[PDB]
């Protein structure tokens, strides 16, 4: 604290720093920051404390289960060092109130989130503000730390991070071969009944399958009765799968179930078929109480930690798993696949957080030349290095974010894709823009999407071909919140597949 | 047979090292001396790990030279015992771990005191204390660990004797053998051979830095401080000459500017070393992953975490 080079210790005690997220690395980072000398710290996180979090996030206890991770963290740190100017934000970093002017307050920004969408945003905010970003991530025994500064190093999106698997609807509900396909179907099933009605998440058998030739309105008209929804979802929808004989020539598709047939005949233990049908009935009744408190058609956001929500997905995925002759898996085994649970321990977070402040001290010393990317392995490599350091790479000249004039090329069907698909699934989802502004390169500035509310809602249903968009049409996408401008080249293609709406050349 | 309150708490780590290795960890008690900068880090992620009990031992009293260097000590605890002032905070990290506190110094403990501990971790001890305790632990098949922090540098040592663990690759389950050596043999290496000279070039300089600092803690009852830097470096600049030649090694093998990056307890260096050292304690009590044999040297400046084996 006091024992540091005097110019370095002055920059720490006066400089302002930002922590994005109070998760695993978040708690260890606040500690190492305060015990080093950092007194001006801003912490922002939206999640709340869960009983599963207090094994590695020591700033929280069983007393604080339910409260926000940001408010409790500010209270817990003011105990061992009350003279700490810490500002706690119980908000999302994606909120437009945290503009480039807000990010430019800090001399250092450090990431502590797990999802790429928010990390892509914080990456683009720290570039626009030209404030160094220390990106960090943990996974079991492994962890990584790197430094991002505009014009010096490559940004978070200079290289494509590994994307998860996405299975098409024709494979999810018509030919589910892996146990994961039943879990996605159960997560689909929970969304149709007690969640927001999604289009691509249909659980009913698909009739337009290439290998071939409302559910919620019925769910709400049935009264959410467990006995009735069982027979319709597990036998009738399977019998309409038997209507289509073309798929079943290759593999076996038995067998439909029956509530009166199977019910009469430590989460790590795989139960029988008679038990999962009972938890399916129990889940509907418990989720009907969680839905009765809500009003005006309010939905229920699925949570992996929610017992009633977990009991439904586990029982529904296992019953369908037994339906399609697949060997059923356990509840403890499926909770890791349902909610994408990343196993994390306190030691891995502590080691990574210590490396963050060490890299931060080199940034505040002007020693950005000495900054390194550090890998925490599980066993020593042939160089006997458990912590492997390496130099930072220069910015990628072909990145679509931090380059001079980024310019992507999208291949899609112009007469099929709507403008709403362009806004949500293309510009905001794939390209991770928060509040986008898209116009057509044609001299007049044909406005497709506007940042302000509903200025372009009359265009969402319209197809892209209704605006003269053709093969080679150039769209200028702007996210002034991120101070980011992207040019989208349009290529017209009709040979993509009925489950593929677009694709990027790369 | 764990309760339901322990299943939801340790849920994220049971999915990492299994349930059986967690039950082996639940029935373990660890002895930790040197409740300070590094000791507080080790004690934290050990009580969170889920051991049965942790005994924090430290004879030195709270000196007003670590105002925020330790987070287990609330403000204004000068004059109180360092282990007692760290009890209430460490106990709240996990109510299912009875955190015991000892006041008598580690030197005046009989051999029968250590028998109740499945593992012992030393911190801020002189060489003679580290050798004394490791010899006692190796006599009674007790797992021995030690480590310290100096500026941007740090080290961890482990001695488990004949330690059999269980790794797996493919799912599977494989047993292996790893034999450690007492710390006295790892600190005094015969650096005169065709193998010894050839293996010396591949050895990190933090090991000889550890020798110079242990010799400093031996000659004077404290590590070098920032206030005495004015000529604590000159003593360090002469211990490096009067020790490296005693082992028959070139003097400038350890760089000369080392007296500027190993002079205090830096909280980031405590979390890194404390996280690695405590993880070696967890995988040892559970007898699961292969532990590091037998040193681990950290360099916070270059970002190096080198695992050395300098026993034989
Ligand atoms: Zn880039």
């Amino acid at each position: 604290s006091r024992g540091l080079p005097r110019e370095l210790a002055e920059a720490v005690a006066g400089g302002r720093v930002l922590v994005v997220g109070a998760g695993g690395i978040g708690c260890e980072l606040l500690k190492n920051l305060v015990l080093t000398g950092f007194s001006h710290i801003d912490l922002i996180d939206l999640d709340t404390i869960d009983v599963s979090n207090l094994n590695r996030q020591f700033l929280f206890q069983k007393k604080h289960v339910g409260r926000s991770k940001a408010q409790v963290a500010k209270e817990s740190v003011l105990q061992f060092y009350p003279k700490a100017n810490i500002v706690a934000y119980h908000d999302s970093i994606m909120n437009p109130d945290y503009n480039v002017e807000f990010f430019r307050q800090f001399i250092l920004v450090m990431n502590a989130l797990d999802n790429r969408a928010a990390r892509n945003h914080v990456n683009r905010m720290c570039l626009a503000a030209d404030v160094p970003l220390i990106e960090s991530g943990t996974a079991g025994y492994l962890g990584q730390v790197t430094t991002i500064k505009k014009g010096v190093t490559e940004c978070y999106e200079c290289h494509p991070k590994p994307t998860q698997r996405t299975f098409p609807g024709c494979t999810i509900r018509n030919t589910p071969s892996e146990p994961i396909h039943c879990i996605v179907w159960a997560k689909y099933l929970f969304n149709q009944l007690f969640g927001e009605e999604d289009a691509d998440q249909e659980v009913s058998p698909d009739r337009a399958d290439p290998e071939a030739a409302s559910t919620k309105e019925w769910a709400k008209s049935t009264g959410y009765d467990p006995v009735k929804l069982f027979t319709k979802l597990f036998k009738d929808d399977i019998r309409y799968l038997l209507t289509m004989d073309k798929l079943w020539r290759k593999r076996k598709p038995p067998v439909p179930l029956d509530w009166a047939e199977v019910q009469s005949q430590k989460d790590q233990q795989v139960l029988d078929v008679k038990s999962y049908a009972r938890l399916f009935s129990k889940s509907i009744e418990t989720l009907r109480v969680h839905l009765a408190e809500k009003g005006d058609g309010a939905e229920l956001i699925w949570d992996k930690d929610d017992p009633s929500a977990m009991d439904f997905v586990t029982s529904a995925a296992n019953l369908r798993m037994h339906i399609f002759s697949m060997n059923m898996k356990s509840r403890f085994d499926i909770k890791s696949m349902a909610g994408n649970i990343i196993p994390a321990i306190a030691t891995t977070n502590a080691v990574i957080a210590g490396l963050i402040v060490l890299e931060g001290l080199k940034i505040l010393s002007g020693k950005i030349d000495q900054c390194r990317t550090i890998f925490l392995n599980k066993q020593p490599n042939p160089r006997k290095k458990l912590l492997v350091p390496c130099a930072l790479d220069p910015p990628n000249p072909n990145c679509y974010v931090c380059a001079s004039k980024p310019e992507v090329t999208v291949r899609l069907n112009v007469h099929k894709v709507t403008v709403l698909t362009l806004q949500d699934k293309i510009v905001k989802e794939k390209f991770a823009m928060v509040a986008p502004d898209v116009q057509i390169e044609d001299g007049k500035g044909t406005i497709l999407i506007s940042s302000e509310e509903g200025e372009t809602e009359a265009n969402n249903h319209k197809k892209l071909s209704e605006f003269g968009i053709r093969n080679g049409s150039r769209l200028q996408a702007d996210d002034f919140l991120q101070d980011y401008t992207l040019l989208i080249n349009i290529l017209h293609s009709e040979d993509l597949g009925k489950d593929v709406e677009f694709e990027v050349v790369g | 047979g764990i309760s339901e309150e322990e299943a939801a708490q340790y849920d994220r780590q049971i999915r990492l090292w299994g349930l059986e290795a967690q039950k082996r960890l639940r029935a373990s008690r660890v002895l930790l001396v040197g409740l300070k900068g590094l000791g507080a880090e080790i004690a934290k992620n050990l009580i969170l790990a889920g051991v049965k009990g942790l005994t924090m031992l430290d004879h030195e009293q709270v000196t007003p030279e670590d105002p925020g260097a330790q987070f287990l000590i609330r403000t204004g605890s000068v004059g109180r015992n360092r282990a007692e002032a760290s009890l209430e905070r460490a106990q709240n990290l996990n109510p299912m771990v009875d955190v015991k506190v000892d006041t008598e110094d580690i030197e005046k403990k009989p051999e029968s005191f250590f028998t109740q501990f499945d593992a012992v971790c030393l911190t801020c001890c002189s060489r003679d204390v580290i050798v004394k305790v490791d010899q006692i632990c190796h006599k009674n098949s007790i797992k021995f660990f030690t480590g310290d922090v100096f500026g941007y540098h740090g080290y961890t040592f482990a001695n488990l004797g004949e330690h059999e663990f269980v790794e797996e690759k493919t799912t599977t389950m494989v047993k292996k053998k790893v034999v450690f050596c007492p710390v006295k043999e790892a600190l005094e290496v015969d650096w005169s051979s065709e193998k010894a000279k050839a293996a010396l070039k591949r050895t990190t300089s933090d090991y000889f830095l550890l020798q110079v600092l242990l010799k400093f803690r031996t000659d004077k009852g404290r590590d070098p401080s920032s206030d005495t830097y004015e000529e604590d470096s000159e003593l360090l600049l002469q211990i490096r000459n009067d020790v490296l030649d005693s082992l028959g090694i070139s003097p400038d093998l350890l760089p000369e500017d080392f007296v500027r990056y190993c002079f205090s307890e830096m909280a980031p260096v405590c979390a890194v070393v404390g996280g690695i050292l405590a993880q070696e304690i967890v995988k040892a009590l559970s007898q699961r992953d292969p532990p590091h044999n037998n040193f681990f040297f950290f360099d916070g400046m270059k970002g190096n975490g080198i695992v050395e084996c300098l026993g034989p």
